[PDB]
RNA sequence: UGAGUGUUUGUACCACAUGUACAGGAUAGGUAGGAGCCGAUGAGACCGGAACGCUAGUUUCGGAGGAGGCGCUGGUGGGA
C-alpha cells in the first residue's frame, strides 16, 4: 500500500494535501485521527470507491476484507444468515451461472464461445471459494463469538448494536480476506467480546489496518501507527 | 524406516542429478520394484500461483500411447448426439432421466461427458459430481458438440490435468508395462500441453521442478531442457 | 474563494472551455450545456 | 585491504516434528497415484518414558513378547 502526492478536496474543505504514505506488508497499522480527519476516506481510496483529485494511490492485488464503520443493511427484512451469506460471492456467481445455462439452450452456435468461457470461469471461481462454506459459516459463528443460532434466523435490523457488530465482524472473516481494513471493529462490543477480537487480530498473520479510538485496544495489536492530521492535511 | 527395495531404488536414483527424459523413464522403470503394473506419473511444480484466477489451469490432453489403463466413458446426450455416442461405442449412454440412475448406479466410470444442452439438465447431478470431479467442463473439452471425439480420446487415454492449490500438477503418462520410449513420448506430450497452457501473467521460469515417479518408486528429477 | 476552472466535454473528454467560479458559492463541480467544437454539438460539460 | 572468533540476524537447501471446525468410527492439511500395503530386515495386543494437545486423543522413544495387522470393502462427510 502506497500513496504519492495525494490530494482530495470535497468542495471547499480539503482532506489530503500532497500526502504520502508507504505501508509494508504484514504490518498491523493503527490509523488514528480526530473525527473527520479522513480515516474512513483513506479506505475508500484503497477500495477505489473514491478517486484522488491529484496523485496516485497504489494498492496490492490481494483480496481485501473491509469492515465498514456503519452497518450496510440493504433491506430491512434481510435475515442475519442472508447478511452473512452475502460475504461470499457463492450466491452471486450461481445466479449468473444458472443464467448461463439458460442462454446455452436458447443460443445454438452464436454465443457459445462467450457462454462457455463465462461458465468455465464461474465454475473455477466457485471451486476457489469452496462451496463447502455452507457448513463452515454455521460453525464459524459458534467458534467466533458465541453467536446464538436463534439470531441466525432473525432480521438483522432488529439486532442490538453490539450484536450487529459481531455479525459484521464475522462477515469480514467469513469472506476469507488477504488484507484486513477494520474501521472501528469494536464500536459497540462489550468487554468480553473485545477479548476475542483482540486475540484474533494478534494471531492474524496478514496485514491489518485498524481505525480505532480505543488506545488500549490498539496498543495490544498495533506495531505501526499512522496519524491522519486534520490541520496539516497530511499523513 | 525404508524398505530394502525402496532403499535400492533410492541408491539407483541420484537426488543431486536431474536426469534426462530417457534416463529418468528407464530409472523409474528400474525403481518400481513392486511387482504390479504400476502407473507412471509426472508432477510439475509450476511457478504460477493458483490463487490468482488467471493462473490456475485445468485442461485435457490425449496421449498417443495412452495411459496404459482403459478408461470407462459415461455420455449424456439426446437424439443425434445419443446416436453419436452409440456409434462411438461409449461405455454408458444416458439422458436427463438416466442421470438419476447414474447417481448411485454404473458408478466408477472413469470420465463423464455431457452435451452443451444436457449441461443445464445435467447441472443438478453435476453438483454431486463436483466433489467427485467428474462433472464435465468446457475447458477440459468434456463438454463438446460431438461426443464421439470425446469417447475416442477417452479410449486412447485422454487425461485431464488440473493444477493443485500448492501449484503442483500431476498426470499419469502410462504404465510401467509401456516401453520407456513410449513413456517418454507421453511425457513430451504432457510437457508440450503445459507449455502451451502457460498463462500470460506468469513470469520467471515456468516450471520450478519436474519429477517423474512410479506408484511404488520415489521421485526422479528430470532436466527441463530434455 | 474564486478560482479559474476548465469545463470538459463529458462525451469526448475534450477540455473545451475556460471559466471561473466561487468555490464557496458553488462547492460542487459546475455543469453547463456548451457547444463542443470537436463533436460540433451541444453537450454536457463538467468541471474537472 | 588480508586472516580468524563470537553474537544477532536475512536467504537457501537438508533433517526433522504439527495438521483435532461439523458430522464422521475419529486429531480429515491439499493434490496425484492408490488394491493392494507393511511386518522374524521383529506384526498385533501390552508396560513405561517423552512431545503435542483443541484434553478428546495424536506423535514418538524405550521394556518384554513373537506374527500379525492396515487398507480396498462399509456408512459419514464437501472432502476417507
Ligand atoms: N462527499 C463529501 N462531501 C462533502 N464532504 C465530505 C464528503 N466526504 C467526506 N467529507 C468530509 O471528509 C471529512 C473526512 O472524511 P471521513 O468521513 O473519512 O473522516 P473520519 O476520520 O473517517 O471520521 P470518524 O473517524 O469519526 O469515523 C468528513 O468530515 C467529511 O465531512
Ligand atoms: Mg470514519
Ligand atoms: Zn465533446
Amino acid at each position: 500500500m502506497r500513496g504519492q502526492k495525494m490530494n482530495l478536496t470535497f468542495g471547499l474543505e480539503e482532506v489530503y494535501e500532497d500526502a504520502e504514505f508507504h505501508l509494508g506488508d504484514f504490518d498491523k497499522v493503527g490509523i488514528v485521527g480526530v473525527n473527520g480527519a479522513g480515516k474512513t476516506t483513506l479506505f475508500r481510496l484503497l477500495l477505489r470507491e473514491l478517486k484522488l483529485d491529484k496523485g496516485k494511490i497504489t494498492i496490492g492485488n490481494s483480496r481485501i476484507g473491509y469492515l465498514p464503520q456503519e452497518i450496510i443493511i440493504m433491506d430491512e427484512k434481510m435475515t442475519v444468515l442472508e447478511f452473512l451469506a452475502e460475504g461470499r460471492p457463492i450466491k452471486k456467481m450461481e445466479t449468473e451461472l444458472n443464467y448461463i445455462y439458460e442462454k446455452l439452450t436458447v443460443v445454438d452456435d452464436d454465443k457459445q464461445d462467450r457462454l462457455l468461457k463465462r461458465m468455465g470461469w464461474l465454475q473455477e471461481q466457485l471451486e476457489y471459494f469452496d462451496c463447502y462454506e455452507a457448513e463452515s459459516i454455521l460453525l464459524d459463528l459458534v467458534d467466533s463469538m458465541q453467536i446464538d443460532f436463534d439470531l441466525f434466523d432473525q432480521p438483522i435490523s432488529e439486532l442490538s448494536g453490539g450484536q450487529k457488530s459481531k455479525i459484521s465482524f464475522a462477515k469480514v472473516l467469513y469472506s476469507k480476506p488477504e488484507i484486513l481494513l477494520l474501521d472501528q471493529p469494536t464500536n459497540h462490543l462489550d468487554s468480553s467480546t473485545k477479548e476475542f477480537v483482540t486475540k484474533y487480530l494478534k494471531s492474524y498473520r496478514g496485514s491489518v489496518l485498524i481505525i480505532s479510538h480505543d488506545i488500549d485496544f490498539l496498543n495490544q495489536i498495533i506495531d505501526k501507527i499512522m496519524y491522519i492530521d486534520k490541520v496539516t492535511h497530511k499523513i | 524406516k525404508k524398505s530394502k527395495k525402496m532403499q535400492e531404488a533410492l541408491k539407483k536414483v541420484d537426488a543431486t542429478k536431474a536426469y534426462s527424459v530417457e534416463e529418468a523413464v528407464a530409472l523409474a522403470k528400474d525403481t518400481n520394484i513392486a511387482k504390479f503394473d504400476a502407473t507412471v506419473e509426472v508432477a510439475y511444480k509450476l511457478n504460477v500461483d493458483p490463487k490468482k484466477a488467471d493462473q490456475q489451469i485445468r485442461g485435457a490432453v490425449v496421449l498417443p500411447n495412452g495411459t496404459g489403463k482403459t478408461q470407462t466413458v459415461l455420455v449424456f446426450a439426446k437424439g443425434e448426439k445419443a446416436k453419436e455416442a452409440e456409434a462411438a461405442g461409449a461405455d454408458f449412454v444416458g439422458d436427463d432421466d438416466m442421470v438419476a440412475k447414474i447417481q448411485g448406479g454404473w458408478f466408477d466410470f472413469d470420465v463423464v461427458v455431457a452435451t452443451p444442452d444436457m449441461m443445464a439438465t445435467v447441472g443438478k447431478l453435476g453438483r454431486v459430481l463436483g466433489p467427485k470431479g467428474l462433472m464435465p467442463n468446457p475447458k477440459t473439452g468434456t463438454v463438446t458438440m460431438d461426443v464421439t471425439k470425446a469417447v475416442e480420446e477417452v479410449k486412447a487415454g485422454k487425461v485431464t490435468y488440473r493444477v493443485d492449490k500448492a501449484g503442483n500438477i500431476h498426470v499419469p503418462i502410462g504404465k510401467v508395462s509401456f516401453d520407456n520410449e513410449k513413456l517418454v513420448e507421453n511425457f513430451n506430450t504432457i510437457n508440450d500441453v503445459l507449455l502451451k497452457a502457460k498463462p500470460s501473467t506468469a513470469k520467471g521460469q515456468y516450471i520450478k521442478n519436474i519429477s517423474v515417479t512410479t506408484t511404488f518408486g520415489p521421485g526422479i528429477h528430470v532436466d527441463q531442457a530434455s | 474563494m474564486r478560482v479559474n476552472i476548465t469545463l470538459e466535454c463529458t462525451s469526448c473528454k475534450e477540455r473545451n472551455y475556460l471559466t471561473n467560479k466561487n468555490k464557496r458559492n458553488n462547492p460542487d463541480r459546475l455543469e453547463k450545456q456548451k457547444y463542443c467544437p470537436r463533436e460540433r454539438k451541444v453537450t454536457l460539460h463538467r468541471e474537472t
